[PDB]
């Protein structure tokens, strides 16, 4: 138990978690565009001129 | 608040048509067809009943006597 000074280390291992990327890199999934306003069907001339 | 007696633009009596309008809409008419079945031909008359917000039923939930 003299606890002498040992030599300098050769290198460094570093352990850390890696993320999973099987999900991302996929084609994007955007929010679907709301439709442009379309005229309602069944619009008729309700007003007829008097006389 | 309460349905106007006359239309604002022309003086057509529209105050007697509110309960008829609600009974037509509860009988599954379109709002355009329900305004046709009341004889509201000019769109001045027709917005008076189409756009009416009836605040008196909300304003009578605070009815005081509750008795
Ligand atoms: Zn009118």
């Amino acid at each position: 138990g003299g606890l002498t000074c040992a030599s300098a280390p050769q290198g460094t291992l570093r352990i850390l978690e890696g993320p999973q990327q099987s999900l991302s890199g996929s084609p994007l999934q955007p929010i679907p565009a709301s439709p442009p306003p379309q005229i309602p069907p069944g619009l008729r001339p309700r007003f007829c001129a008097f006389g | 608040m309460i349905i106007p007696v006359r239309c604002f633009t022309c003086g057509k009596i529209v105050g007697n048509k509110w309960e008829a309008y609600l009974g037509l809409l509860q009988a599954e008419y379109t709002e355009g067809d329900a305004l046709d079945a009341l004889g509201l031909k000019r769109y001045c008359c027709r917005r008076m009943l189409l756009a009416h917000v009836d605040l008196i039923e909300k304003l009578l939930n605070y009815a005081p006597l509750e008795k």
